[PDB]
RNA sequence: UGCUGACAUGAGUAACGAAAAAAAGGUAUAAACCUUUUCACCUAAAACAUAAGGUUUAACUAUAAAAGUACGGCCCCUAAUUAAAUUAAAUAUAAAUAUAUUUAAGAUGGGAUAAUCUAUAUUAAUAAUUUAUCUUAAAAUAUAUAAUUAUAUUAUAUAUUAUAUAUUUAUAUAAUAUAAACUAAUAAAGAUCAGGAAAAUUAAUGUAUACCGUAAUGUAGACCGACUCAGGUAUGUAAGUAGAGAAUAUGAAGGUGAAUUAGAUAAUUAAAGGGAAGGAACUCGGCAAAGAUAGCUCAUAAGUUAGUCAAUAAAGAGUAAUAAGAACAAAGUUGUACAACUGUUUACU
RNA sequence: AUAUAUUUAAUAUAUUAUCUAUAUUAGUUUAUAUUUUAAUUAUAUAUUAUCAUAGUAGAU
């Protein structure tokens, strides 16, 4: 016989060639999952052949290998975990700290090479001119901030 | 007891008495930091690491160990054992050259970022990949000049070299049978890697 | 050169002052039912 | 060491703005540019036209902005693949916009 | 330390000439060994599949549904419990499946406008609220008919 | 905004506590959000809860 | 200067607003000594084993 | 010497916290941001890896990637210890509780295997306190006439070549191959202060490898000091040249040149350098500041509790050095009082 | 070595400019040094500079 790397190799590779799952499938059925992954865009250090979600913060890794598989029809061959620290953030200074969530994402090698279509031009979409916003904010932290004879300061924003 | 077959520098001399695997140089990225380790086995040590990274400073930091962060990018098989020990040399000759001693020509050639440091997402480098592609080249081009098995590059991504066309055209190549195969992604390749390389060792 | 009196460790603060201490001792519990009385926010750390 | 009593109203005015010493003079001293009639402080170059020289030296003698070989002809789908640009933070946001701390010459007035 | 006082021993009988050993590596570099410029990996190497799975997150083959072709509340409604009663459980499963789908594509849009343009139009997040809904609904649903 | 915020539901009796303002000082909180808004998002009415 | 923009010496900091805080909050796997060991929710798969292993059923 | 708030006065005063900067270009926007070059500073660190810590400070939201082998946690196992937990009647007690005994928890410690890469699961049967590795012996190299003299070598750590046995892969053998340091493993062994605790084998059947830590900062602007505070803060590596050393000098590489600059350098202050003739005349008192004629090798009295204790004795010599000529180690002799002595003490007189 | 002009029958000669004194391997674990081997990888060459209390000393 031969060793255990070797074996799961195999047994993923005869798996593959069946065309069903490349990994044991867990003799624990959930029917109704409520979990969702945010797809999200790859970094300079990812590959064409690699896709990351943000997923669930008690989202095992195996579950995800299982949820992309069974609803999405994605063989996802290996997956890495990365849980992000919460900073402390306050809003006011006069209310209280607290850390913003721990967030988990988690990439996937997957064979066939996907890459994103390319984001709007900031005026054929809506909602994606990024201008508007900031400028708003601007507007806001002018409006706050500004304490005596900047009343009369011309508006940046 | 002590020396494994990593500890040291390995001539074509002792490849042949042993002749654990076929003649090639393996090529690993460093997946975090952007840089890339040349090695003679599948596997490598501290010493090689250190070898290869003689001046690092903030730009080219010296890279951990960390087993997992370092994921194969090429294997090239080639036909003589003599010839892949030459490679692995001249990348190696390479490499110091890009630290040390011309330093400054390689910067010349680098993409920087409006404040004029090598451009980097996070810690992430890009650069180091293609100079350790573009220097594998040139040292293939190097061995074929000084000089039956046809030669071949196994890709870990068809991505990662340029295109088949403005490189990986020149003559001497075509003249010979270098080869660009892709590795078979199939399984996983990044915890059953060392197995996957086996098997391709034995296809030689 | 006095001043700098506390030391942090996450290991003794939490095992000393930490809520599972306070909950596990008769004093600890009269303490968090205090806290919660006067309407603290946070009983313990 | 210390004051015996608050110094009065009178004699911290007198104290200050009292004496000669103490008051700024006004800067008699400034003349014609002659490349220019502007106003110009007396045995000093004028600041317009010299700035102008070194705008004109510099253009001139610019240095050769070493674009990469390959990056030149990289595809823009390539290259959004490659290098995508990320949000910087708010110090970095700050740095860029240098107009809100970072000041430009005045010109003067021409004299007549 | 060093003083007035100072005689340096020599080095070694460095074992004479003939002693030594043949170096077991012989010819080492290349000598002539040119710095080219890098060469970086393009997207034409690649065949990027037309009905990649990963497709499946996005509307159609589209970064953002734009305002117009977002499905107005005016026209959309969630399904009512009354209405689900009278489904099979295959065909609820579906469903709830879709439902999911539409969430996650929702969810993705959602968090690149929260995150980057940092807007709050909030389309998405009703849509995924109503979706939301309607599981609870199925949920409840297949408890009651249990 | 760059902030995950949607994510999680954090500080959630912090949060309560900014939602549910006393009506006697809504006033306050009003007025200021009057102060920090353009001439033609601002509307002269009374929100309802 | 750490930040060019505020050149003269005012009640700025190094980093962030406020180095004071609440400290009595809830903590999470970032924090802590090595030994400590939070998780979340996502394995009561398998077992531990004797040496340190998990063997997943 | 009310309390809270606001605003004055001192005052545009002191200070801006160990300090090396310059130019050109970013940018007819820059003493302070970035880049290049020059110069400097730290270098058994101001470097590189880390532990703890913390408003994520980072090279950032498209974010810190692990089946494991010079990877850590959890997990198994316990130490110190802890536990409204556990034996008509465990024992005792105004209540609270306390106690011994079991059970569980508890790292700062222990925990199979593994690049000629490795499998932890299930079932069935029957260690180490400290410290040294000398002397001898063996063989080797040269003088002299088998034995003497002098010298280095002597337990382990690979590669190459040549041989004999299974059949290029294995086994064993022989020969060849530097120095002073360090590491680990081996064996042997001296001291009295006598040196942890706790969880078996074989066979059959198995394995798809979970969770979390991972940025940067870490002799510090990112910790503890109310401050971007000359304080406090654990571990490893710490280029060469030199030397007994991690002393001292330099500094290859890396890093850094700073939330104050520019001038001027009065009196005066601090921290230094030099000083004729004097040499303690100063002063409470040689306080302070001078003052070292080898750091290696010799040579070193009285006294004495016999310990080169005194002793690193003073003086003195050998090598080096003849008035021009690094830094650091090294600053005398004697009497008396008190206390044997090394130690401990009033954190902040 | 490369670049640029010259002569020669792309090659070689010589001129000018720029850059270069490295690097890899042996010698039983590590690190450094030595010597070999590799390589174009050098001067008991002139003159400087920096640091060591102005590095120290003699004059000034
Ligand atoms: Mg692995
Ligand atoms: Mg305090
Ligand atoms: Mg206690
Ligand atoms: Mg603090
Ligand atoms: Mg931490
Ligand atoms: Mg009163
Ligand atoms: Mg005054
Ligand atoms: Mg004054
Ligand atoms: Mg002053
Ligand atoms: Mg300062
Ligand atoms: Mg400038
Ligand atoms: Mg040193
Ligand atoms: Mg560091
Ligand atoms: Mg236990
Ligand atoms: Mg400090
Ligand atoms: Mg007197
Ligand atoms: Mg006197
Ligand atoms: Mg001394
Ligand atoms: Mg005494
Ligand atoms: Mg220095
Ligand atoms: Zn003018």
């Amino acid at each position: 016989d031969i060793n255990v790397s070797e074996k799961i190799y195999k047994w993923t590779k005869a798996g593959i060639e069946q065309g069903k799952e490349h990994f044991k499938v867990g003799g624990n059925k959930v029917y109704f999952p409520k979990a969702r992954i945010i797809l999200l865009r790859p970094n300079a250090k990812h590959t064409p052949y690699q896709a990351k979600f943000i997923v669930p913060k008690s989202f095992n890794k195996l579950d995800l290998r299982d949820y992309l598989y069974h609803i999405y029809g994605l063989r996802a061959m290996n997956i890495t975990t990365q849980l992000l620290h919460g900073k402390f953030n306050r809003m006011n200074l006069q209310t209280t700290r607290f850390r913003e969530p721990q967030i988990k994402k988690m990439t996937i090698e997957m064979e066939e090479p996907f890459i994103w279509p390319e984001e709007p031009r900031p005026d054929e979409n809506s909602f994606w001119d990024s201008t508007t916003p900031d400028n708003m904010e601007k507007y806001r932290e002018e409006r706050l901030n500004c304490l005596g004879s900047d009343a009369n300061k011309p508006g940046t924003a | 007891k002590v020396n494994h077959s990593i500890s040291r520098f390995r001539p074509a001399s002792w490849f042949e008495k042993t002749k654990i695997i076929p003649p090639q140089v393996y090529i690993f990225r460093n997946l975090e930091y952007g840089q890339v380790l040349y090695s003679q086995f599948p596997n490598f040590s501290q010493t090689q690491v250190d070898k290869l990274f003689v001046r690092p400073n903030w730009s080219n930091r010296k890279p951990s160990l960390r087993r997992d962060i370092w994921k194969c990018m090429c294997v090239v098989n080639l036909q003589n054992y003599k010839q892949s020990v030459h490679l692995y040399q001249n990348l190696c000759r390479l490499r110091y050259l890009r630290d040390v001693a011309q330093r400054k020509e390689s910067d010349k050639l680098r993409k920087k970022d409006s404040n004029g440091h090598v451009w980097y997402s996070g810690q992430y480098r890009p650069t180091y990949c293609q100079e350790a592609v573009a220097d594998l080249r040139e040292s293939l081009l190097k061995v074929f000049e000084n000089a039956a098995k046809k030669p071949s590059i196994y890709w870990e991504d068809p991505w990662r070299m340029g295109d088949k066309d403005k490189h990986w055209n020149y003559d001497v190549f075509n003249a010979l049978g270098l080869e660009h195969k892709l590795i078979q992604r199939v399984g996983n390749i990044a915890r059953e890697e060392s197995v996957i390389l086996k098997e391709l060792a034995k296809l030689e | 050169s006095r001043g700098n009196t506390y030391q942090p460790s996450t290991l003794k603060r939490k095992r000393t002052f930490g809520f599972l201490a306070r909950a596990k001792s008769k004093q600890g519990s009269k303490i968090l039912k205090r806290r919660k009385l006067k309407g603290r926010w946070f009983l313990s750390h | 060491a210390v004051p015996k009593k608050k110094v009065s109203h009178q004699k911290k005015r007198q104290k200050l703005y009292g004496p000669g010493k103490k008051q700024l003079k006004m800067i008699h001293h400034l003349n014609k540019c002659p490349s220019c009639g502007h106003y110009k402080r007396a045995n000093t170059l004028c600041m317009y036209c010299v700035g102008q020289i070194s705008h004109i030296w510099k253009t001139h003698t610019a240095k050769e902005e070493i674009k990469p070989r390959q990056e030149e002809e990289l595809s823009e789908l390539d290259q959004r693949v490659l290098y995508p640009g990320r949000r910087d933070t708010k110090y970095t946001k700050d740095l860029k916009d240098k107009d809100n701390y970072l000041e430009r010459r005045v010109r003067t007035l021409k004299k007549d | 330390a060093r003083t007035k006082f100072t005689k340096p021993k020599p080095k070694q009988p460095v074992l004479p000439k003939d002693k030594i050993r043949p170096p077991t590596q012989l010819t080492h570099h290349s000598n002539n060994l040119r710095i080219t410029e890098p060469i970086p990996p393009t997207t034409s190497n690649l065949r990027c599949p037309d009905d990649h799975p990963l497709w499946q997150f996005f509307s159609n083959k589209k970064f953002i549904r734009s305002a117009d072709d977002l499905p107005p509340s005016s026209h959309i409604r969630p399904w009512s419990i009354p209405e689900l009663r009278h489904k099979s459980f295959n065909d609820l499963h579906s469903l709830w499946y879709n439902c999911l789908r539409e969430q996650n594509v929702l969810a993705r849009e959602n968090h690149l406008l929260k995150n980057i343009v940092g807007s709050t139009h909030d389309e998405f997040s009703e849509l995924s609220n109503s979706i939301r809904t309607t599981m609870w609904q199925i949920r409840h649903v297949l408890n009651e008919r249990e | 905004s760059g902030s995950y915020q949607h994510l999680s539901n954090v500080g959630s009796r912090v949060m309560k506590r900014l939602g549910n303002r006393p009506k006697n000082f809504l006033p306050h909180s009003e007025k200021f959000i009057k102060k920090s808004t353009p001439e033609f998002m601002k509307s002269d009415l009374k929100e309802v809860d | 200067l750490t930040r060019p923009w505020k050149k003269y010496r005012d009640g700025e900091l190094f980093y962030g607003l406020s180095k004071v805080g609440n400290k009595r909050v809830p903590l999470t796997t970032k924090q802590g000594n090595k030994t400590m060991y939070k998780g979340t929710r996502a394995s009561g798969i398998g077992r531990h084993t004797k040496f340190g292993g998990y063997v997943i059923n």
